[PDB]
């Protein structure tokens, strides 16, 4: 019980209410981050085009690779938060 | 106002209709103002989506990735001969 | 008043390792102690705690008492030691509150202005955070009744703050940590969502049995008017809530397009690079 | 105290020509000698003169809060002008501006104090212009209530309530409009002209946000739920 | 060839006259038309050199003034003065269509819904031709428009701000992941 007592910060305060205060929010004001995501897609993918190029007149691997690598896949993940929650509306606003 | 007709916003700038359409479609051309007039009914309407942002990401990604591949044309067809 | 409370695990411990103090020696009714709080603001936070031997009659229901000896001279200690920490109030394990509870909290209001009573759970079950927090307020009623107390909730949240986080952190030794983006926000999605199923499911099973059997009443000093909160949105389309599911397409396309994106970006540089590595390090070697 | 009456000076020079503002605050500091009055008249006309150029000062936030302040005292609600003026200002809604003619035009034959039609009527261009400027600050309440619950409206309903010409609305909505308080959309030749709404992102903030702001007392629907039906329940 | 008259005359520059023709036949393409206008009236070394030359100096002016009656008369004197001039020969074939998108594109921006017959107004005579004219260029892909008749209704349109914004992605990509699919499935074998 004291494990799931600390658990309640990464998991949720109830198992219920920090989630359904994902809830709250819900992309809300979380698309201003996914502004801030998708400016963090263009400043960082732009100088991730210039990355293979460069590849190709040193000949190859610097070691590297820079890391630039992963990141907004956690925001698709998101994603999975943005498809998931809301297709709980179907089921809120239904009966 | 962005629906308005052409010549009560002419009696607010006080001037003809005639050099009011094609001065403020001259301002649809420099792009500064958006919207359209309607010539039939003498109405003018404001309306706008501005952001474009994604399709410049989209398109700086994928039109200089075509160059990307052309760069992997040299070492992958290079192991052929 | 008070708004929300912070339990520490270290707090709820302190009450339940008391549980295995007279639970080895038993029997019956649960166990009371005095409750240490912080309050720096509004926000109420709690640090360390005691516990006291209290005993109560079954007779004579209504009979209670506990040690003020123990309560002064240790408090003497626990503030000497810690000059930060003082009693909020009282606490118990309940797990549902006899009516007897309101004047413990009666008797140690000459030592705080407002005693808030923290229900606790030694042995987790349901239906999520453990414990419970009530704090003492004249309500009054409505119907002009005289004052009586009902003891509003307070919301209880746990938290820590560095070495408590180290202790507990170390402890756990079970799950994944976290992990982000994956597995967290789907197992919250079937906990919160489940637990909210048969929250309201015995909460409206409770709504109904309470009509059938314990009348009076209890019908209606809010029924008619919180059950008509839950009329207040059924809540379908037409129409607007039609504009929104599109609209809500049309916010899904952004983020699936640079999924897209991503596919290709990662796709490139991953695939390019490793084929070259794996061509080279294949015709060099053989 | 003479410093003091030096501000019953000084009204005339903030009053005189273009600032209906300035006389916000120090009208209320001339107040300030008819308290240590000892005096009747002088302290009645002080009062009502106080009270009645809220119509003068064009509409702020801060012009709430002033009638806030002077609102609830003992001495104010003696007079029916007042209650009035208060109550145009409370709730809104419409009455008819002839019968605002009726209650403000019985105000030159009203009293014991004329310093209030001596300042707003005393003169006949600046009363003129207190005319023209409370037609202004009607059609402006009624648009400020109008505008919120707009969604859409027609031109000759306009025409109607407002009480005034087509022309005349137009001419309101478009200094109203260069105003930029309210954001209207106006064409006449169809009839259907309509006010706000946002103008929003709008796909993120009001579809999303405001939803889940709802979802927010859906998810505390329970918590509160079972609260104060345990309330109920303990003490009967 | 923004410095225009700085570059005075040279013998490696040959014809002073025909480098500013050279220069004043480029800028009405690619440069838009108030900066057209910005370059050729606002510009007070160019404007004298170009109006020494009526024939291109009326095709500016006249662009501007927006008449139609005598365009493709001093589009016949620049496109005479195209043929004869070396390394325009490939180039004119789209510059031509070019200049007739670039003077359509001033005549269907006026109005959303515009009425044929206010452009009938004065043309000389456009009632019939500016249907066929207008057409045959919509079909070749100059200024893709959807014009109504017996409506009396010319709707332009069409912004294409839904296919052609989303459409880079699958277009690009579709070459793209092409041509990473050859590299993928020749090697290895």
């Amino acid at each position: 019980m004291l494990l799931n007592l600390h658990k309640k910060s990464w998991m949720e305060g109830l198992t219920l209410q920090d989630y359904s205060e994902h809830c709250k929010h819900n992309e809300s004001v979380v698309k201003e981050m996914l502004e801030l995501a998708k400016n963090y897609n263009k400043a960082v993918e732009e100088e991730d085009k210039m990355t293979p190029e460069q590849l190709a007149i040193k000949n190859v691997g610097k070691q590297d690779p820079k890391r630039h690598l992963e990141e907004h896949v956690d925001v698709l993940m998101t994603s999975n938060i943005v498809q998931c929650l809301a297709a709980m509306l179907d089921t809120v606003v239904f009966k | 106002f962005s629906r308005v007709q052409i010549e009560h916003i002419s009696s607010l700038i006080k001037l003809s209709k005639a050099d009011v359409e094609r001065k403020l479609s001259q301002m649809i051309l420099d792009k500064k103002f958006h919207g359209i007039l309607d010539q039939g009914e003498g109405v003018l309407i404001i309306f706008d989506e501005p952001p474009v942002d994604k399709t410049y990401e989209a398109a700086l990604e994928t039109i200089q990735n075509m160059s990307k591949v052309v760069d992997s044309l040299y070492n992958k067809a290079k192991k052929l001969t | 008043a008070v708004q929300k409370v912070v339990v520490h695990p270290l707090v709820l411990l302190s009450v339940v390792d008391h549980f295995n103090r007279i639970g080895k020696v038993g029997n019956q009714k649960r166990v009371v102690g005095v409750l240490l709080g912080s309050w720096q603001k509004k926000v109420l936070d709690v640090s360390n705690s005691f516990a006291v031997p209290f005993d109560e009659d079954d007779k004579d229901d209504s009979v209670w008492f506990l040690d003020h000896d123990y309560l002064e001279n240790m408090y003497g200690m626990f503030k000497k030691v810690n000059a930060r920490e003082r009693i909020v109030g009282w606490y118990h394990t309940g797990p549902k509150l006899h009516k007897n509870d309101i004047a413990i909290n009666e008797l140690m209001k000459r030592y705080c202005p407002n005693s808030v009573l923290v229900i606790i759970d030694v042995k987790p079950k349901d239906l999520g955070l453990p414990t419970e927090a009530y704090i003492s307020v004249e309500e009054v009623h409505d119907d002009g009744t005289p004052t009586s107390k009902t003891f509003e909730h307070v919301t209880s949240e746990i938290g820590a703050e560095e070495a408590e986080e180290v202790g507990v952190e170390h402890l756990l030794r079970d799950i994944k940590d976290t992990t982000v983006g994956t597995l967290s926000q789907r197992i919250t999605n079937q906990v919160h969502g489940l637990k909210g199923l048969n929250s309201k499911l015995l909460d409206i099973r409770s709504y109904l049995e309470k009509v059938a059997t314990g009348k009076l009443p209890i019908n209606h000093q809010i029924i008619y008017q919180l059950q008509d909160v839950f009329n207040l949105l059924p809540d379908v389309s037409l129409q607007e809530f039609v504009k929104a599911f599109y609209l809500k397409t049309n916010d899904q396309m952004v983020v699936v397009y640079l999924a897209s994106l991503i596919r290709s970006v990662v796709a490139l540089h991953n695939l390019i690079n490793n084929k070259i590595a794996n061509r080279d390090a294949e015709k060099k070697e053989g | 105290k003479l410093k003091l009456k030096y501000y019953n000076l000084m009204i005339q020079l903030d009053q005189h020509e273009g600032s209906y503002l300035s006389i916000c605050k120090h009208y209320r500091a001339i107040y300030d000698t008819p308290c240590i009055q000892a005096e009747s008249e002088k302290w009645q006309q002080a009062l009502k003169s106080v009270v009645l150029y809220v119509i003068l000062a064009p509409f702020d936030n801060e012009q709430s809060d002033l009638v806030h302040r002077i609102s609830g005292d003992k001495k104010l609600e003696e007079i029916p002008k007042y209650k009035d003026l208060l109550k145009l200002f409370t709730t809104m809604e419409l009455m008819r501006w002839s019968t605002l003619v009726e209650d403000y035009g019985m105000e030159l034959r009203k009293g014991s104090l004329e310093s209030p039609a001596t300042d707003v009527f005393g003169s006949t261009e600046e009363g003129e212009k207190r005319w023209k400027d409370l037609k202004n600050r009607v059609v402006e309440h009624n648009i400020r209530i109008m505008a919120k619950y707009y969604t859409r409206i027609t031109m000759k309903r306009m025409a109607q309530l407002l009480d005034l010409s087509v022309d005349e609305s137009e001419a309101f909505l478009s200094n109203l409009v260069v105003n930029k308080t309210i954001f209207a959309k106006v064409d006449r030749l169809a009839g259907i002209i309509n006010f706000q709404r946002p103008k929003d992102p709008n796909n993120l903030l009001n579809d999303w946000s405001q939803k889940l702001n709802s979802l927010m007392s859906l998810v505390n629907k329970t918590t509160h739920l079972i609260a104060k039906e345990e309330m109920i329940h303990n003490l009967q | 060839f923004l410095d225009t008259v700085s570059t005075f005359t040279s013998y490696e520059l040959m014809d002073y006259k025909t480098f500013v023709t050279y220069t004043v036949y480029v800028s009405m393409i690619a440069l838009e038309r108030p900066d057209l206008r910005e370059k050729v009236i606002k510009g007070a070394e160019i404007l004298e050199v170009l109006h020494s030359l009526p024939a291109v100096r009326q095709y500016l002016f006249s662009l501007y003034e927006c008449r139609y009656s005598v365009f493709f008369q001093s589009l016949a004197v620049v496109e005479q003065e195209m043929k004869k001039d070396w390394l325009f020969a490939p180039h004119y074939r789209y510059y031509v269509r070019e200049m007739r998108i670039h003077a359509y594109s001033q005549l269907l921006e006026s109005y959303r819904s515009l009425t044929l017959g206010y452009m009938a107004e004065a043309f000389g005579v456009g009632v019939e031709f500016i249907d066929q004219e207008l057409s045959r260029f919509i079909a070749a892909g100059r200024l893709h428009c959807k014009i109504d008749k017996v409506n009396e209704i010319v709707e332009t349109n069409r912004p294409d701000s839904k296919n052609w914004q989303y459409q880079e992605t699958i277009k690009k990509g579709d070459l793209l992941l092409n041509r990473v699919q050859k590299l993928s499935r020749v090697i290895n074998m």
